[PDB]
C-alpha cells in the first residue's frame, strides 16, 4: 500500500555521461529497525532482474563503484555516472520496509549514439511455406541508431495498406543500435499474380534506399 | 552452482487454477526464504508472497483469497498455487531467493498465458540468404517461426554455437490470434556454401522441438 | 485439577512477557528462544537480529537466569537476576539448560560455519558451557558467571554430538541435557523390514531409513539422546553421549527432558513422517528408553509431503517444535501449545489434553496470526498449578517474529 513512483519514464543518455533516476514513496519508508530498505534493480533486455543497490546506498557485490544511490525522507535517487553500453534496460526501485512489498513503475535507459544507417535485406517466401497456401515476404533493417525508420511495401509498383506488421528489437547491448523486421503477409494467389515485391526504407542515415 | 527453475503449465483456462513448481539447486530451502514475484505484459513487477524456512508464509493481501505457497525441503522444491485465475493474471512468474529482505538470485521465469484457446505448434520456414549478396561482405539469413499460440518461444543457432550478430525479434500477434516472429543472423558472405547453419526452435508449452537449416539453391 | 472435557472456556491466559528483556519498539527479530523452569527459577535466552529473521545482522544473544515469583496479582512472572552476553553472537548455537544447586548450567555449541545441522560436514564439534548463579553474590568470584570450553566428549560410535533441545534434568549430582548425534549413514544399521508401510499405500519400504537424514543422500543421520555431565567428578568436564533406543525412532530432533511429579518425562519433536506427538515417561535414563504415549489427537503443521495427522513413512524434513508438559500422571493429562493448521504455522492454541481427547483449550491469538515455536513448562505456585508457555509470534508491522510469554492457571474446577 506504499506507492513507488519513478520520475523519468525514459532517460536517454550518451556514453560517458551521468544518468539520474528518481524514486518517490507515497509514505515514509523507514523501518522500526531504523534502516530504510530501499533497493535498486536492473533488468537487462531478455533477462531476469538483478539487484544493484540495497539499503539506499549500499552496492550489491559485483556492482561497479560508478553506480551510486542516495536518499532522504521519501526521495531517493540513483546515479550512474560514466554510462556504458552494458548499463541499458529497465531500472526499478523497490521497498521492503512495509509489508505489502511494492516496486516502481520502471525507467527505461536509452543510450544516445552517432547516427548509424541500416543495412537492408529482402527475403522471398520459402517453397515450403507456399504449400501451406499463405505467402510472406520479409524485409530486414539492421543496426541503425535513430530508432525512427519508415518501411513501405510496394507489390508490383503497388503501395501497401496494412497488409504488413513490424517488429523492432531492444537496443543492442554492444553498439546501441536497433534492428527491425517488417513482414508482409499475403494470400498465395496474390503472390503468384505479380512478379515485383519491394521494400523501400527511409532513415536519416540514408536517402530512400530500396531493395528488390 | 545456485539456480532456480520453474515448471509451469504455460496455458491456463479462465477461472481455473495455476500450479507452478520451483526446483532449487545450489542451496537448501531451510537456510533461505523464497518469494514469488510476477510481471504482467507491460506492468511493473508485483510481489506475490514469501515462505520462510520455518514454514511461515506471508502473502500480498491482494491475492490472499486465492493464493497459497508451500514447499518441500527434502525435494528442494517450492510450490505456488493460484485459484480462479483470470485474464488479468497472465504474466511471467519468477521464483526468487531472498537475502536480507532483498532478492539476490532470480529464477529464469515461466511465462503463463490465461486463454481458453488451445496450444498450437509453430511452423519454421527458412529465410534464404540472398543469392545477390556476395563480395566477402555481410550476408543475411534467418528463420521465420509462425502460428504458435502459447507465447513463449526459443531460438538458438547451432544449439548456441553462434551468438554473434543474431537478432531475434519480438513476437507479433496476427489477426488469427497466433504469434509469429523472425530470427536473423549476419554471416560472412564468403561463408555461404561452406558453413552449415541450423535453426533450433523450442516451443515448451506444445513441446515442439524443431531444427531447420537455411541454404540457398 | 480439572479432568472433565468441556467446550466452555475455563482457561484465561495472562501475558507475562513484560518483565523479561524483549523490546517491541526496536523492530529487532527475536529468534532461537529458550525457556526452562525448574524449582522456582527460570532460564531464558534469545538471539536478536537486525533485519530478516532467517538471514539478518546478528546483534546480540543473551542468556539469563532469574526467579519465577508471583507479580502480586497471584499471576506468576519472570524476573531476571543474572544476564550473560557472548562477545560474538554469531558463534553460539543450540543452547540447552539444566538446574542444579543454585547454579543453572546451559550448554552451547560453538560454530564458525553456522547452524551445525545445516552445515554438518564442515563443523568441528566445539561445546562450551555457561553456568549462571540464580541468586548472585557480590564480587564473589567465578560464582556469578563461569564460562568453560569443554575438551573431553565421549561420543562412542558417533562422529559428532551437540545439545539439541531447550531444557534438561538433574539426577542427584548428575546433569542430563537433550542432545543429538551425527552418525555417517554408512555406519547406520537399519533393517528396512522394520519400517511399517502396511496400510500406507504410497510409501516405499526404505523411506524410514532414508528419513534418518535431512536428505536421502545426506552424509549423516541424526539420533536423539542425552549428554550426561557428572558434577561429582573432578578435572576437566567430561560429557558422555547416550543414544535413544530404536523403539519408535525418528530423525534426531529438538527434544526436552523434564521431571514432573517425581519422575522424568521426555518430548521429541516430530520433523519427520510421524507427525503424531511423541512424549512419555522414561523407563531408563542411562540406557535411554521412552514409553511414547499412543496419542491420536495432537500433531504438528507439516508443510507439504508430511502434513498434520500423517502416519505413513515419507522422506521429508519439516515441522516445528511444539512441546507439552505432564500435569497429572494417573490420567496422563498433559498441557501444551499447538498450532491448528494442517500445512502452515498459524492459529496457536493452548490445550489440556489426554491421549485420545482434548479436555479443554483456548486460542492465544487471532486466526491470521503466524506462530512457530512453542515451549511449555508447568509448575506449582502457592498450592495451585500454573503453566508458562513461550510462543514465537509474527508482527505484521515489522516482518519479524518476536516471542510472547503467557501464564495460564490450570483450573481445579471445570464448571468455573
Ligand atoms: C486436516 O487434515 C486432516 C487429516 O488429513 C487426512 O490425512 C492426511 C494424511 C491426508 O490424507 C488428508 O487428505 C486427509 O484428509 C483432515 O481430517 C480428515 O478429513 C476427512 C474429510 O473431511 C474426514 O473424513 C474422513 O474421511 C476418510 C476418508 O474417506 C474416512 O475414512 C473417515 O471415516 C472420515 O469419513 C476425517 O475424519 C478427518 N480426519 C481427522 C483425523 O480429522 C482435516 O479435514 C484437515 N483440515 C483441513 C482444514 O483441511
Ligand atoms: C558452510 O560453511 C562453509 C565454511 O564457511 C562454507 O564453505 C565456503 O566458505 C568459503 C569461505 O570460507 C566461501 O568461499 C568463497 O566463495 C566465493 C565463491 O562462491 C568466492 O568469491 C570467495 O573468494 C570465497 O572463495 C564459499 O562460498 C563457501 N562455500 C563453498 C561451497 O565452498 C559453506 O558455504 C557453508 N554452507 C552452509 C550450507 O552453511
Ligand atoms: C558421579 O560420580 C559419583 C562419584 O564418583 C566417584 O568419585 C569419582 C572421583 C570417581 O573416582 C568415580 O569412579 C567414583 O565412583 C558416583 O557416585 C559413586 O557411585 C558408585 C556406584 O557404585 C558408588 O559405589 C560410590 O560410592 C559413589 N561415590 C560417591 C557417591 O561419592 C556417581 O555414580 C556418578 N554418577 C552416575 C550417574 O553414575
Ligand atoms: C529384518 O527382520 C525381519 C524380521 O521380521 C527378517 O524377516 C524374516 O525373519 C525370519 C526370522 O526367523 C526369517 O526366517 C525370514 O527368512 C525373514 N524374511 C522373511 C521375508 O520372512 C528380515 O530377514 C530382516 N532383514 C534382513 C535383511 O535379514
Ligand atoms: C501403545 O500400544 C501398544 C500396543 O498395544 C502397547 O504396547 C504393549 O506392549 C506390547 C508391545 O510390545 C504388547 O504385546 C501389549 O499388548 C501392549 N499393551 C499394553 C496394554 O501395554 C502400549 O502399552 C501402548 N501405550 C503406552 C505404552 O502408553
Amino acid at each position: 500500500d506504499v506507492l513507488m513512483t519513478q520520475t523519468p519514464l525514459s532517460l536517454p543518455v550518451s556514453l560517458g555521461d551521468q544518468a539520474s533516476i528518481s524514486c518517490r514513496s507515497s509514505q515514509s519508508i523507514v523501518h522500526s529497525n531504523g534502516n530504510t530498505y530501499l533497493e535498486w534493480y536492473l533488468q537487462k533486455p531478455g533477462q531476469s532482474p538483478q539487484l544493484l543497490i540495497y539499503k539506499v546506498s549500499n552496492r550489491f557485490s559485483g556492482v561497479p563503484d560508478r553506480f551510486s544511490g542516495s536518499g532522504s525522507g521519501t526521495d531517493f535517487t540513483l546515479k550512474i555516472n560514466r554510462v556504458e553500453a552494458e548499463d541499458l534496460g529497465l531500472y526499478y526501485c523497490f521497498q521492503a520496509s512495509h509489508v505489502p512489498y511494492t516496486f516502481g513503475g520502471g525507467t527505461k535507459l536509452e543510450i544516445k549514439r552517432t547516427v548509424a544507417a541500416p543495412s537492408v535485406f529482402i527475403f522471398p517466401p520459402s517453397d515450403e511455406q507456399l504449400k501451406s497456401g499463405t505467402a510472406s515476404v520479409v524485409c530486414l533493417l539492421n543496426n541503425f541508431y535513430p530508432r525512427e525508420a519508415k518501411v513501405q511495401w510496394k507489390v508490383d509498383n503497388a503501395l501497401q495498406s496494412g497488409n504488413s506488421q513490424e517488429s523492432v528489437t531492444e537496443q543492442d547491448s554492444k553498439d546501441s543500435t536497433y534492428s527491425l523486421s517488417s513482414t508482409l503477409t499475403l494470400s498465395k494467389a496474390d503472390y503468384e499474380k505479380h512478379k515485383l515485391y519491394a521494400c523501400e526504407v527511409t532513415h536519416q542515415g540514408l536517402s530512400s534506399p530500396v531493395t528488390k | 552452482q545456485v539456480q532456480l527453475k520453474e515448471s509451469g503449465p504455460g496455458l491456463v483456462a479462465p477461472s481455473q487454477s495455476l500450479s507452478i513448481t520451483c526446483t532449487v539447486s545450489g542451496f537448501s530451502l531451510t537456510s533461505y526464504d523464497i518469494s514469488w514475484i510476477r510481471q504482467p505484459p507491460g506492468k511493473g513487477l508485483e510481489w506475490l508472497g514469501v515462505i520462510w524456512t520455518g514454514g511461515v508464509t506471508n502473502y500480498n493481501s491482494a491475492f490472499l483469497s486465492r493464493l497459497s505457497i508451500s514447499k518441500d525441503n527434502s525435494k528442494s522444491q517450492v510450490f505456488l498455487k493460484m485459484n480462479s485465475l483470470q485474464t488479468d493474471d497472465t504474466a511471467i512468474y519468477y521464483c526468487v531467493r531472498e537475502g536480507d529482505w532483498f532478492f539476490d538470485v532470480w529464477g529464469a521465469g515461466t511465462t503463463v498465458t490465461v486463454s481458453s484457446a488451445s496450444t498450437k505448434g509453430p511452423s519454421v520456414f527458412p529465410l534464404a540468404p540472398s543469392s545477390k549478396s556476395t563480395s566477402g561482405g555481410t550476408a543475411a539469413l534467418g528463420c521465420l517461426v509462425k502460428d504458435y499460440f502459447p507465447e513463449p518461444v526459443t531460438v538458438s543457432w547451432n544449439s548456441g554455437a553462434l551468438t554473434s550478430g543474431v537478432h531475434t525479434f519480438p513476437a507479433v500477434l496476427q489477426s488469427s490470434g497466433l504469434y509469429s516472429l523472425s530470427s536473423v543472423v549476419t554471416v560472412p558472405s564468403s561463408s555461404l556454401g561452406t558453413q552449415t547453419y541450423i535453426c533450433n526452435v523450442n516451443h515448451k508449452p506444445s513441446n515442439t522441438k524443431v531444427d531447420k537449416k537455411v541454404e540457398p539453391k | 485439577i480439572c479432568l472433565q472435557k468441556t467446550t466452555s472456556t475455563i482457561l484465561k491466559p495472562r501475558l507475562i512477557s513484560y518483565t523479561l528483556p524483549i523490546n517491541t519498539r526496536e523492530g529487532v527479530c527475536i529468534t532461537d528462544p529458550l525457556l526452562a523452569v525448574d524449582n522456582g527459577f527460570f532460564a531464558y535466552s534469545h538471539l536478536e537480529k537486525i533485519g530478516s529473521c532467517t538471514r539478518g545482522i546478528a546483534k546480540q544473544r543473551i542468556i539469563g537466569v532469574g526467579e519465577v515469583l508471583d507479580r502480586g496479582d497471584k499471576v506468576p512472572s519472570m524476573f531476571m537476576t543474572n544476564v550473560w552476553t557472548p562477545p560474538n553472537p554469531s558463534t553460539i548455537h543450540h543452547c540447552s539448560s539444566t538446574y542444579h544447586e543454585d547454579f543453572y548450567y546451559t550448554l552451547c555449541a560453538v560454530s564458525h560455519v553456522g547452524d551445525p545441522i545445516l552445515n554438518s560436514t564442515s563443523w568441528t564439534e566445539s561445546l562450551s558451557l555457561i553456568r549462571l548463579a540464580v541468586r548472585p553474590k557480590s564480587d564473589s568470584g567465578d560464582y556469578n558467571q563461569k564460562y568453560i570450553a569443554i575438551t573431553k566428549v565421549e561420543r562412542g560410535k558417533y562422529d559428532k554430538v551437540m545439545p539439541y533441545g531447550p531444557s534438561g534434568i538433574k539426577q542427584g549430582d548428575t546433569l542430563y541435557f537433550p542432545a543429538v548425534g551425527f552418525l555417517p549413514r554408512t555406519e547406520f544399521q537399519y533393517n528396512d523390514s522394520n519400517c511399517p508401510i502396511i496400510h500406507c499405500k504410497y510409501s516405499k519400504a526404505e523411506n524410514c531409513r532414508l528419513s534418518m537424514g535431512v536428505n536421502s543422500k545426506s552424509h549423516y543421520i541424526l539420533r536423539s539422546g542425552l549428554l550426561k555431565y557428572n558434577l561429582s567428578l573432578g578435572g576437566d568436564i567430561i560429557l558422555q553421549f547416550i543414544e535413544i533406543a530404536d523403539n519408535r525412532l525418528t530423525i534426531g530432533s529438538p527434544s526436552k527432558i523434564y521431571n514432573s511429579l517425581g519422575q522424568p518425562v521426555f518430548y521429541q519433536a516430530s520433523y519427520s513422517w510421524d507427525t503424531m506427538i511423541k512424549l512419555g515417561d522414561v523407563d531408563t535414563v542411562d540406557p535411554l528408553r521412552v514409553q511414547w504415549r499412543n496419542n491420536s489427537v495432537i500433531s504438528r503443521p507439516g508443510q507439504s509431503q508430511c502434513p498434520r495427522f500423517n502416519v505413513c513413512p515419507e522422506v521429508c524434513w519439516e515441522g516445528t517444535y511444539n512441546d507439552a508438559f505432564l500435569i497429572d500422571r494417573l490420567n496422563w493429562v498433559s498441557a501444551g501449545v499447538y498450532l491448528n493448521s494442517n500445512q502452515t504455522a498459524e492459529n496457536p492454541v493452548f490445550a489440556v489434553f489426554k491421549d485420545n481427547e482434548i479436555l479443554y483449550q483456548v486460542p492465544l491469538a487471532e486466526d491470521d496470526t503466524n506462530a512457530q515455536k512453542t515451549i511449555t513448562d508447568c509448575f506449582l505456585l502457592e498450592n495451585v498449578i500454573w503453566c508458562i508457555s513461550l510462543v514465537e509470534i509474527y508482527d505484521t508491522g515489522d516482518n519479524v517474529i518476536r516471542p510472547k510469554l503467557f501464564a495460564v492457571k490450570i483450573p481445579a474446577q471445570c464448571s468455573e
